[PDB]
């Protein structure tokens, strides 16, 4: 299950601000639950997925383009391209939602909502899922906090040792070469002498 | 100067085997004492690394860890790096996880040869010594 | 301005939770608003300095302890920590949350509180909160998970680096060490000669 909820302004009453919750098992293309809340009421319904097949072919669009469009536009996923307006009326429980360009619309959908008798519950689960994706996330971003930390203390310790071990490196050249030197003439010193004594024969 | 053009001069030579270029560098330490050298002095020591979840397994590398840090520094310093876990290994490191050190102690006493078992402190500290510190105080 | 909420369960209702929201403006010494809401009707109270100071009157132990106390029953909501249940009569409006240690019982506090005349507002607020709640923690997520793969990309590199010096430190030393053997052998093998001589003559 996945779960998305968002802020609608219905054109009805401008000011007060209506939760829209959109859930889908598996991908939005297989139909989903919407329920609409206020504070007070909800209204719960589903979309199978052959309502949105003959939603699609109705509006002789692609498939594809279309599931973008809803996905964009129930789940607040619109940028600047352009604007939606949503509609719903107390008393018919029709919710429709329109694109707005240059003064034309596109009924881009419709729902037929209803009722649903006890507003309680569904506004306390809400309640409860936001609650939780917020503990979630405050824990993961936590962990993540903890592990950036590991990372840059030992990433400064790795370049430590890394400028020890060059500052090392070039300089061990000459100490290497200088017992080479003594050995080898120590050992030219005893040819020296054995070829003194021969020549003394 | 003049070491350095007689070196420039000659103009390649690889006809030896690594094996053998460990037996000739430790040959020649020993007679003419090179362990003086703030370096080299891990050249006569085997180092093994539990870098492996199960021991004899270099199917279960571990890499991503201050061990392999660690590792990679002894192979700097002179020490001989070894992945199996042989009857001729010297030292063996061990980091934070002492789970098994167990198997650890048991392989030790079933080898002739005993390896004294040593923390990644130990050669982490080492390093500014640049000596073979005492490994009672780390054992 | 900083506000918190949480999950209470009610001894007359223990199918049914409550949430209570605790907001503080600097620090719980100076008071701070307590409401209760469960997706229908919510209350609301406000607690002074003056408040804290007749209750720490009442109870006579160190203020800021209670203040501590206080945070985590109200806040912490740490269920381990000595578990303390908070009762309600709806009627006589009377909230208060006692404390249960193995066989001994605490009043920790007595609180009033009023019903809002409407109860669609405050539940509004809640859940907007707990939604600009979620996208700030998304955003922290995103850019933290964005500075872990920059690090985890300059581990990498300089694990690489630093690897690449060893190979480079210990091909110089076989070839050097190479070369000295290969030239103390000519020497002794011209020593030797001479020295034959020796034997010879």
């Amino acid at each position: 299950m996945e779960r998305k909820i968002s802020r609608i302004h219905l054109v009805s009453e401008p000011s007060i601000t209506h939760f829209l919750q959109v859930s889908w098992e598996k991908t939005l293309e297989s139909g989903f639950v919407i329920t609409l809340t206020d504070g007070h009421s909800a209204w719960t319904g589903t979309v199978s997925e052959s309502e949105i097949s003959q939603e699609a072919d109705d509006m002789a669009m692609e498939k594809g383009k279309y599931v973008g469009e809803l996905r964009k536009a129930l789940l607040s996923g619109a940028g600047p391209a352009d604007v939606y307006t949503f509609n719903f009326s107390k008393e018919s429980c029709y919710f429709f939602f329109e694109k707005n360009l240059k003064d034309v619309s596109f009924r881009l959908g419709s729902f037929n909502l209803e009722k649903v008798e006890n507003p309680a519950e569904v506004i306390r689960e809400l309640i409860c899922y936001c609650l939780d994706t917020i503990a979630e996330n405050q824990a993961k971003n936590e962990h993540l906090q903890k592990e950036n930390e590991r990372l840059l203390r030992d990433w400064n310790d790795v370049q430590g040792r890394f400028e020890k071990c060059v500052s090392a490196k070039e300089a061990l050249e000459t100490d290497l070469y200088k017992r080479f030197i003594l050995v080898l003439n120590e050992k030219k010193t005893k040819i020296r002498s054995l070829h003194n004594k021969l020549l003394n024969a | 100067n003049q070491l350095k053009e007689v070196f420039s001069g000659i103009k390649n030579s690889n006809e030896q085997t690594p094996e053998e270029m460990a037996s000739l560098i430790a040959d020649l330490e020993y007679r003419y004492s090179w362990d003086c050298s703030p370096l080299s002095m891990f050249r006569r020591h085997t180092v093994y690394l539990d870098s492996y979840a199960v021991i004899n397994d270099l199917s279960t590398k571990n890499e991503g860890t201050r061990l392999a840090i660690k590792a990679l520094e002894l192979r700097f310093h002179g020490a001989k790096v070894v992945s199996c876990l042989a009857e001729g290994v010297s030292h063996v490191i061990i980091g934070e996880d002492h789970s098994r050190v167990a198997d650890f102690k048991a392989f030790r006493r079933t080898f002739k040869r005993k390896f004294k078992i040593l923390k990644e402190s130990w050669v982490t500290d080492s390093i500014d010594k640049c000596e073979l510190q005492e490994e009672n105080q780390y054992l």
